């Protein structure tokens, strides 16, 4: 995805500055979880995939 | 005194849409424009704060 992040707020705008912060951090939060989980969950699935393929060949013979 | 000035100049801006007309009425204290900017726009641009050198 194309990226654009840099948003600037004045002194009497810290309510919006904090909503921008809420939004910026909120999305990094979801994505860091989403990537970190799929990497752990599918490494598990790749490791079982092999030891099944091996057995499914030991049986072939 | 900000930069040795007790008096100040407030800066203002607008974007005259194609076809529109800008009229300036005054009897004093106007810091009139000299050069303007007739922009084209197009995203894939932004403001970045960096120390790092260009290559």
């Amino acid at each position: 995805q194309f990226t654009a992040v840099g948003k600037e707020f004045n002194k009497l705008e810290r309510r919006m500055e904090n909503l921008n912060k809420k939004v910026d951090d909120g999305f990094i939060d979801i994505w860091t979880y989403n990537a970190e989980l799929l990497v752990l969950l599918e490494n598990e699935r790749t490791l079982d995939f092999h030891d099944s393929n091996v057995k499914n060949l030991y049986e072939k013979v | 005194k900000v930069r040795d000035r007790e008096g100040r100049i407030n800066y203002y801006w607008t974007l005259l849409e194609p076809g529109d007309t800008i009229i300036f009425e005054a009897n004093g204290n106007l810091i009139a424009p000299r050069y303007a900017f007739a922009l084209s726009r197009g995203f894939g641009s932004g403001i970045i704060n960096s120390n790092a050198p260009m290559d």
